[PDB]
C-alpha cells in the first residue's frame, strides 16, 4: 500500500489485460509476473504471503484480484461507494510501518534523551556545524553510509563517545539495517 | 479368464489373490507385494482385507 | 480519482415537493467556475421509494436532517424552506433540529 | 433412497388394486430390475506382482 | 469484440433511446450511477457490444445524443438513468429546422454536423473490431428525418464494408401531429433506400392499436409505446451478447432476408404481450409464441400482412426450448399458410434460439418479416404528398433554402419506381 | 503407434467434437482435467489412448484436435467449461468476424488469415505423430464458415500432405426442415469442392435423427445434444478397432479399398443399433440376429433416405461386444435371403465384418442404456441420388431469378462459380445411373 | 377522492401494462444457459446404476 502510495502506480489496467471476460480471476502465474513487473520489490515469503488467501479453495491455479484492487485501493479515495453521504475518505499521509526493528522495545529511551540534551548542550557551546562533512561524504544524497564512516566525523569535530550510548544512538538512528542516515540525526539535535 | 493351476478345473476367483502369496500362470510364479488405494477398500469392505 | 486537489466531491441541491398532486422536482443551482454542466436534475414526476415498483413518496416521509433514496442515490436533506416549517406545525408533524452541509 | 410411495390411501383403492396384492413377497418392489453386468461395470481390481 | 455504437436524432429518437437504454441497464444490471451489482456471470462477458470502462470502475454507454435544439435532451438528461451518458456526445445547436427538412438538411445541418462527425469518428475508431451503427430516427420530424439521413450518408461514404441498422417511424394518416409530414418523409425515404443497410418500419398508429387491442389497458402513453418499440429493438441483438444454440447475428439476418439490393424494409414483432390480469391464466409454449408471432394484428405496423406475400420471414426465440419443436412449428405454419409465402425460394422461413429469456419472462420470440404488404404504406403516403403538391402548398418554406421543385419530383419519381418494382416480385412466378 | 487427428470446423463442429470428445474421455478413464486418477483405474493394457491422445511426458493427457472458429461465443462457452484445463490453449482457435452464412466470406475473405494458423497448428500436430491413420474433418455443410474452411482446409492439406487419408462427417440440410434460406447455395458449392477433396463421406441429415430419437429412446422435444451424442456413439463405435483387441480387425484404410468401387462415388449413409432405453432394453435379450434386422431396417437410417429406391453397392458393418462369427454369418445368410433387399448383380459379395471384443461405454446422464451388443453400418448405394436431385431443385428455383447471388459475388467469387458445380452435381447424378444399370 | 386527483405531469410519467411482468413467469435463472445443463455438470468416474419403477402415470408435460 505504501509503495502505490508514494510511487504512484495504477495497477488497474494492467490486470484486465489478462480477464477479458470480466470473470476477475487470474492465474497465479500471471499475478505474479505482473506484480514483479510494477517496479514494486518481491521477496520469495513476501509471494507466499500473497498467495495466502487471495488463491481461490479450487485447485493452485486460479486467483481473485478484485478483492486485492479493492484493498490496495482504498488508500487512495474511498470510490467503492458515494451512496453513503455521512461517510468520509481519509486524506492520506505515509503510515510508516509498525514493526520491532524500527522501535525501541525495552524502556531505556530515558538516557537516549539524556544523551541528546547532552550533545545539544555541547554543539552549543562549542557552535559547531558539520552537516556539510555529512552531505559531502555521500554520492547519492539520500542516505549516509554506514557507522564505520559516521564515527570517523564526530570523532574528526572533537566531540567522541564510548561503546555504550554510541551502541544506543546508531541503533536507534539506523535504517534498513546496515545504512545509517543523516538528514534525521541533524533533525534531532535541532536547537 | 485363467483355469486354476493346481488342475481342479475351476476358475480363479477373487479370493485367490493376497498380497506376499504366490500364484501360477502358464508355468510361471508370480508373487504378488502392493495393490492400489481402490482395492484395498474393497477387500476391507466384504471383509477379507489384504496383508500389509 | 484524478484530481489532485479533491478527492470526494459534494454536489447540493435542492428539493421541491408539490401538494397539489404529490410530485416531486429537484435540481441544482448553479456555480461560478464550477467546470460542471449543471441544470435540473429530476423532472416533475412521482418518485417510488424503490426502483421499479408503485410505492410512492408522500410529504408525511420527508423531514429534515434525514437520508432519502432518489434511483439509488441517497440524499441528505439539510435544511428546509422558512415557508416549510409552518406547514409541518399546522399538520401537527414534528421536525427535527436541522445541521450545517459540511 | 426409495420413492415416497406414503400416499396409499385406502378410500381410493380401486377394485383390482385390492384384489391383486403382492403375493409370494414381504412387500411391493420398487427398484427396476438390472441385469449383473450393467451393475458391476467398470469395476477393476489391481495387483502388482 | 463486433461492438456497435449507437446515434439518436431528434425528439422521437431521444425518447426511444432513453427507454431503450433503461431496458438495456435492467437487463445487464447496471445501476443508474454506472456501477454493476448484477447476480449472473453472464451479464458481464459480453458488456463491451454496448459500454465503455472509464476509471472509476463505471460503465458509460457509447451512445451520441444530437439534436438541434437543447430542450429535449435537457429533459431527456433529467430523466431517470439519465446520468449514464457523458456530456461531451452531447452536441447541439441552437436555432431548430422547424419541421423543415430543406433547413435541417442543407443550412443548418451542414453547418452542425461536423462535430457530431467528429464524435462519431472518435466513437468509431475508439472500438476494437467495428460490427455497425444503429440508428432510432423519425421520418415525421425535420431536423432528425434531414439531419439523420445526411449523417447517414456521411457515415456510408466513410465506412462503406460495415452495416447500417436504422429504426424508421413513418407518419400515419388516421394519427397525424403535422401537416407537412408527406413533404419530408417522401424526401427521407428517398436518401434511405439508397444509403441504409436495413430499414425497420414503426407506426404509431400499430402501436396505439396493438395498445388498445392485445393489452386491453385503458389509457396507453408515450411510455408504453417506447417501451414496446425498445423490447423489440433488443431482442434483435439479444443473441450477439448472449450465447445460443444457433447464433445468429445482424450481417447474417441480413445476408438470410434480403433478397435483392434495394429491397431492405422490414416490419417486425414482439411475443408475448398479454394484460395484467390474463398472465397468471396463459401458458407460455413454442406454439402460442408461434401462433401470436405470425398473427397479423400484432405486427407494429400498418401494413396488413394479409395483403401481400412473404418474402422471407426470420424469428429469434430467446429461452430454453428444443429446436425440433421450433422447427416444426415453423414449417407447420409455412405449410398451413401457403398462400401467403412466395414460392420460388422454398423454406422461406429463419430461426434462432439464444439460451438467456429476457428479463422477468420465461419464453420471448422476435420477429422480422420482409413482406411484400408494405406497399400500401408508400402507396399513401405517395397519394397524399401528390394531393398537396399539384398546388404546390407549404413550397415556399422549402424553396427559400436553394431547394427546386426538381428534387421533389425526383423525390417522387423514385419512390414510385421502389413501389412499382418492389410489387413486381409479388406477382413474379417461376 | 497409430495415431488419428480430428478437425472441428464450425459451430456444429465444434458442438459434435464436444460430445465426443466427452465420450472419448470416459471411454478411456481420464478425468475432465485431464489426469488420470492416481487410484481406481477402470481398464488394463497399454497405449490404448494413443490414438487419440498423447502423453505429455507425466501425468495428464492432450487430445489430437484442434477447434476452429469465426464467432468467439462457442470457443469462449469451451473455454470456460469443466474442460478448459483439457485443451491446449493454442488449439482453439478463434477469429474475430464471422462469415455469417456466406461460402464466398469463409473462402475468399476472411478465412485466409485464419487458415495460415490452421495449417501450422496441424504440422506441429502431425509432427508428434509416428503412425498417422488420417484425418478426420467435421463440418456442417449448410454453412457459410463452415462449408468455406472446410473447403481451404481439405485443398491446402490434399497437397501438403497428399496420400493420407481423409474422412469427413458431413451433416446435410434436411429435405424440408431447415433454419437458413440460402444453405442450397453453399451446400452445391461446398459439395463440389469436397467431391475432388474427400475420401469418404457420411450423411447425416438431422430429420432422420430427429424421427429415430422420437421413435427409439420415446422423446417428444430433444435437443442438438441428443444427436451429437448419437453422433459421437457412431464414431467411437466406428474407432474402436484401432484401440481395442478383436477377433477381426479393420483399420481406416480397409474402407477406402472395400466401399468404393470408383473414386468419384464415396458417399455414405450409416446406421445403428440398437438405440433403447433404459425402461425396455432389458426385456429383450438383443440378439445378434435382431440387431442386425434393425440396422437393416430402413427407417433406422440416419439420413433421410430410402434404401429401398435403388440398389446396394457394397456394406460394412463392425460389431463390438460378445459377438460370435456363426452368428454374424447366420444373420447375413438370412440379410441375403430378404427379398426386399437387393444388391447389383457386379457386386456377388457385398459384406465386410469386423468383430470387437469392447462394448460400448454409456454417459451417465443420457440417453442410451447399456447393451452386451452393439452394430455400426455405413453402406453404399444408388438411392443416394435423390438428396441431390432434391438439393439440385432447390438450387434451380432461386438461381432462375439470380436471388441472393450479389452477397457472393462482392466477395470475391466469379458469377460462373455456381455453373460449374451445378454441372458438376449434374454429372455426379448421371453416374450414379450409370453405375446403377444392370448388364 | 378516486379519479380528482388526476394531474398532467403525474399521469404522462406512469407506466400502466409494462411495468414487471407478475411472478410465476420470472421462474428461469438468467445464469443459467446450454451448454452448461450437461456438459458443466461435473461427470463421474462411477456412476449411479439405480433406477426406480413407481406405481404412479407418469405426469404429461
Ligand atoms: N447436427 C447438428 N447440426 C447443427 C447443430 N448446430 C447447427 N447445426 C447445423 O448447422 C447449420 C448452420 O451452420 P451453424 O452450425 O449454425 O454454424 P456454421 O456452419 O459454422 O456457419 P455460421 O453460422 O456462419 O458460423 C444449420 O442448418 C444446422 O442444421 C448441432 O448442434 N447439431
Ligand atoms: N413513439 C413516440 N413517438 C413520438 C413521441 N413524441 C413524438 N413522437 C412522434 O414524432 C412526431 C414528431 O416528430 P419530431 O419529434 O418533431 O421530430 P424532430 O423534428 O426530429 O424532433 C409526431 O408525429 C409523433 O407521432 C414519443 O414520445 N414516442
Ligand atoms: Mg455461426
Amino acid at each position: 500500500k505504501n509503495i502505490i502510495k508514494i510511487n504512484r502506480l495504477r495497477v488497474g489496467e494492467y490486470f484486465a489485460d489478462y480477464d477479458p471476460l470480466r470473470k476477475g480471476v487470474i492465474p497465479t502465474n500471471k499475478f505474479r509476473g505482473v506484480i514483479s513487473q510494477m517496479k514494486i520489490d518481491l521477496d520469495e515469503e513476501q509471494i507466499l504471503k500473497l498467495e495466502n488467501m487471495y488463491i481461490l479453495q479450487s485447485d493452485p491455479t486460479k486467483l481473485d484480484y478484485a478483492s486485492f484492487l479493492e484493498d490496495v485501493n482504498i488508500v487512495f479515495t474511498k470510490t467503492g461507494l458515494e451512496k453513503d453521504p455521512i461517510a468520509k475518505p481519509v486524506p492520506f499521509e505515509k503510515k510508516n510501518a509498525i514493526d520491532p526493528r524500527d522501535v525501541l522495545t525495552p524502556q531505556e529511551e530515558e538516557d537516549l534523551h539524556v544523551l541528546l540534551l547532552r550533545l545539544g548542550e555541547v554543539i552549543s557551546k562549542h557552535r559547531i556545524m558539520f552537516k556539510t562533512h555529512f552531505q559531502d561524504k555521500d554520492i547519492a544524497k539520500s542516505g549516509k553510509v554506514s557507522f564505520t564512516r559516521f564515527r570517523s566525523i564526530l570523532d574528526l569535530h572533537k566531540l567522541p563517545l564510548t561503546d555504550q550510548q554510541f551502541k544506543l544512538l546508531c541503533k536507534r538512528f539506523a535504517h534498513q539495517g546496515v545504512e545509517f542516515n543523516y538528514i534525521e540525526f541533524d533533525e534531532v539535535v535541532k536547537k | 479368464k485363467v483355469l486354476k493351476a493346481d488342475g481342479s478345473g475351476v476358475y480363479l476367483s477373487l479370493y485367490d489373490f493376497q498380497i506376499g502369496q504366490d500364484l501360477e500362470f502358464f508355468g510361471k510364479i508370480f508373487h504378488i507385494y502392493d495393490c492400489d488405494i481402490y482395492t484395498r477398500e474393497f477387500y476391507e469392505n466384504l471383509g477379507i482385507p489384504q496383508g500389509a | 480519482v484524478e484530481n489532485p486537489y479533491e478527492n470526494y466531491r459534494i454536489r447540493k441541491c435542492t428539493l421541491y415537493y408539490y401538494l397539489s398532486d404529490g410530485t416531486i422536482h429537484v435540481n441544482e443551482p448553479k456555480i461560478m467556475n464550477s467546470g460542471i454542466e449543471q441544470g435540473v436534475f429530476i423532472k416533475r414526476q412521482q418518485i417510488p421509494k424503490q426502483l421499479n415498483s408503485t410505492d410512492y413518496y408522500t410529504w408525511e416521509d420527508l423531514n429534515v436532517g434525514i437520508n432519502i433514496n432518489l434511483f439509488e442515490r441517497v440524499f441528505r436533506i439539510v435544511d428546509c424552506d422558512s415557508f416549510t416549517k409552518e406547514f409541518f406545525v399546522y399538520m401537527g408533524k414534528k421536525m427535527n433540529s436541522p445541521e450545517r452541509v459540511p | 433412497p426409495p420413492s415416497q410411495k406414503g400416499m396409499f390411501n385406502p378410500n381410493y383403492m380401486s377394485t383390482t388394486h385390492d384384489t391383486y396384492r403382492p403375493v409370494n413377497c414381504p412387500n411391493d418392489v420398487t427398484e427396476l430390475y438390472q441385469p449383473t453386468w450393467v451393475k458391476m461395470d467398470r469395476q477393476v481390481l489391481r495387483f502388482n506382482a | 469484440m463486433r461492438e456497435i455504437v449507437h446515434i439518436q436524432g431528434g425528439q422521437c429518437g431521444n425518447q426511444i433511446g432513453a427507454k431503450f437504454w433503461e431496458v438495456i441497464s435492467d437487463e445487464h444490471g447496471i445501476d443508474p450511477t454506472g456501477t454493476y451489482h448484477g447476480d449472473s456471470d453472464l451479464q458481464l462477458e459480453r458488456i463491451n457490444v454496448y459500454y465503455n470502462e472509464a476509471t472509476g470502475g463505471r460503465y458509460v454507454p457509447r451512445a451520441i445524443l444530437m439534436d438541434l435544439e437543447p430542450g429535449t435532451m435537457d429533459s431527456v438528461r433529467a430523466g431517470p438513468f439519465g446520468q449514464l451518458f457523458r456530456p461531451d456526445n452531447f452536441v447541439f445547436g441552437q436555432t431548430g429546422a422547424g419541421n423543415n427538412w430543406a433547413k435541417g438538411h442543407y443550412t443548418e445541418g451542414a453547418e452542425l454536423i461536423d462535430s457530431v462527425l467528429d464524435v462519431v469518428r472518435k466513437e468509431a475508431e475508439g472500438c476494437d473490431c467495428l460490427q455497425g451503427f444503429q440508428i432510432t430516427h423519425s421520418l415525421g420530424g425535420g431536423t432528425g428525418s434531414g439531419m439523420g439521413t445526411l449523417l447517414i450518408s456521411k457515415v456510408r461514404e466513410e465506412y462503406p464494408d460495415r452495416i447500417m441498422e436504422t429504426f424508421s417511424v413513418v407518419p400515419s394518416p388516421k394519427v397525424s401531429d403535422t401537416v407537412v409530414e408527406p413533404y419530408n418523409a417522401t424526401l427521407s425515404v428517398h436518401q434511405l433506400v439508397e444509403n441504409a443497410d436495413e430499414c425497420m418500419v414503426i407506426d404509431n398508429e400499430a402501436l396505439y392499436d396493438i395498445c388498445f387491442r392485445t393489452l386491453k389497458l385503458t389509457t396507453p402513453t408515450y411510455g408504453d409505446l417506447n417501451h414496446l418499440v425498445s423490447a423489440a429493438m433488443s431482442g434483435v441483438t439479444c443473441c450477439l451478447r448472449f450465447p445460443g444454440q444457433l447464433n445468429s447475428d445482424l450481417r447474417k439476418l441480413a445476408v438470410n432476408l434480403i433478397p435483392f439490393p434495394r429491397l431492405h424494409f422490414f416490419m417486425i414483432g414482439f411475443a408475448p404481450l398479454t394484460s395484467r390480469g390474463s398472465q397468471q391464466y396463459r401458458a407460455l409454449t413454442v406454439p402460442e409464441l408461434t401462433q401470436q408471432m405470425f398473427d397479423a394484428k400484432n405486427m407494429m405496423c400498418a401494413a396488413d400482412p394479409r395483403h401481400g406475400r412473404y418474402l422471407t420471414a426470420s424469428a429469434l426465440f430467446r429461452g430454453r426450448m428444443s429446436t425440433k419443436e421450433v422447427d416444426e412449428q415453423m414449417l407447420n405454419v409455412q405449410n398451413k399458410n401457403s398462400s401467403y409465402f412466395v414460392e420460388w425460394i422454398p423454406n422461406n422461413i429463419k430461426s434462432s434460439i439464444c439460451d438467456i429469456p429476457p428479463k422477468g419472462l420465461k419464453m420471448a420470440v422476435t420477429f422480422v418479416g420482409n413482406s411484400t404488404a408494405i406497399q400500401e404504406m408508400f402507396k399513401r403516403v405517395a397519394e397524399q404528398f401528390t394531393a398537396m403538391f399539384r398546388r404546390k402548398a407549404f413550397l415556399h418554406w422549402y424553396t427559400g433554402e436553394g431547394m427546386d421543385e426538381m428534387e421533389f419530383t425526383e423525390a417522387e419519381s423514385n419512390m414510385n419506381d421502389l413501389v412499382s418494382e418492389y410489387q413486381q416480385y409479388q406477382d413474379a412466378t417461376a | 503407434m497409430r495415431e488419428v487427428i480430428s478437425i472441428h470446423v464450425g459451430q456444429g463442429g465444434i458442438q459434435v467434437g464436444n460430445a465426443c470428445w466427452e465420450l472419448f474421455c470416459l471411454e478411456h478413464g481420464i478425468q475432465p482435467d485431464g489426469q488420470m486418477p492416481s487410484d481406481r483405474t477402470i481398464g488394463g493394457g497399454d497405449d490404448a489412448f494413443n490414438t487419440f491422445f498423447s502423453e505429455t511426458g507425466a501425468g495428464k493427457h492432450v487430445p489430437r484436435a484442434v477447434f476452429l472458429d469465426l464467432e468467439p461465443t462457442v470457443i469462449d462457452e469451451v473455454r470456460t467449461g469443466t474442460y478448459r484445463q483439457l485443451f491446449h490453449p493454442e488449439q482453439l482457435i478463434s477469429g474475430k468476424e464471422d462469415a455469417a452464412n456466406n461460402f464466398a466470406r469463409g473462402h475468399y475473405t476472411i478465412g485466409k488469415e485464419i487458415v495460415d494458423l490452421c495449417l501450422d497448428r496441424i504440422r506441429k500436430l502431425a509432427d508428434n505423430c509416428t503412425g498417422l491413420q488420417g484425418f478426420l474433418v467435421f463440418n456442417s455443410v449448410g454453412g457459410g464458415t463452415g462449408s468455406g474452411l472446410g473447403s481451404l482446409l481439405l485443398e491446402r492439406l490434399s497437397v501438403d500432405y497428399g496420400k493420407k487419408s481423409k474422412l469427413g462427417f458431413t451433416i446435410y440440410p434436411s429435405p424440408q426442415v431447415s433454419t437458413a434460406v440460402v444453405e442450397p447455395y453453399n451446400s452445391i458449392l461446398s459439395t463440389h469442392s469436397l467431391l475432388e477433396h474427400t475420401d469418404v463421406a457420411v450423411m447425416l441429415d438431422n430429420e432422420a435423427i430427429y424421427d429415430i430419437c422420437r421413435r427409439n429412446l420415446d422423446i417428444e422435444r430433444p435437443t442438438y445434444t441428443n444427436l451429437n451424442r448419437l453422433i459421437a456413439q457412431v464414431i467411437s463405435s466406428l474407432t474402436a478397432s484401432l484401440r481395442f483387441d478383436g477377433a477381426l480387425n479393420v483399420d481406416i484404410t480397409e474402407f477406402q479399398t472395400n466401399l468404393v468401387p470408383y473414386p468419384r462415388i464415396h458417399f455414405m449413409l450409416s446406421s445403428y443399433a440398437p438405440i433403447i432405453s433404459a425402461e425396455k432394453a432389458y426385456h429383450e435379450q438383443l440378439s445378434v440376429a435382431e440387431i442386425t434386422n434393425s440396422a437393416f431396417e430402413p427407417a433406422n437410417m440416419m439420413a433421410k433416405c430410402d434404401p429401398r429406391h435403388g440398389k446396394y453397392m457394397a456394406c460394412s458393418m463392425m460389431y463390438r461386444g460378445d459377438v460370435v462369427p456363426k452368428d454374424v454369418n447366420a444373420s447375413i445368410a438370412t440379410i441375403k435371403t430378404k427379398r426386399t433387399i437387393q444388391f447389383v448383380d457386379w457386386c456377388p459379395t457385398g459384406f465386410k465384418v469386423g468383430i470387437n471384443y469392447q462394448p460400448p461405454t454409456v454417459v451417465p446422464g443420457g440417453d442410451l442404456a447399456k447393451v452386451m451388443r452393439a452394430v455400426c453400418m455405413i453402406s453404399n448405394s444408388t438411392a443416394i441420388a435423390e438428396v441431390f436431385s432434391r438439393l439440385d431443385h432447390k438450387f434451380d428455383l432461386m438461381y432462375a431469378k439470380r436471388a441472393f447471388v450479389h452477397w457472393y459475388v462482392g466477395e470475391g467469387m466469379e458469377e460462373g462459380e455456381f455453373s460449374e458445380a451445378r454441372e458438376d452435381l449434374a454429372a455426379l447424378e448421371k453416374d450414379y445411373e450409370e453405375v446403377g444399370i444392370e448388364t | 377522492s378516486k379519479k380528482t386527483i388526476l394531474s398532467g405531469f403525474m399521469k404522462n410519467n406512469s407506466i400502466v401494462g409494462f411495468k414487471e411482468c407478475l411472478d410465476s413467469q420470472l421462474q428461469l435463472k438468467d445464469s443459467k444457459s446450454e451448454y452448461n445443463d450437461k456438459f458443466q455438470s461435473k461427470n463421474r468416474i462411477h456412476r449411479d446404476t439405480s433406477i426406480f419403477h413407481i406405481r404412479n402415470k407418469s405426469q404429461i408435460i
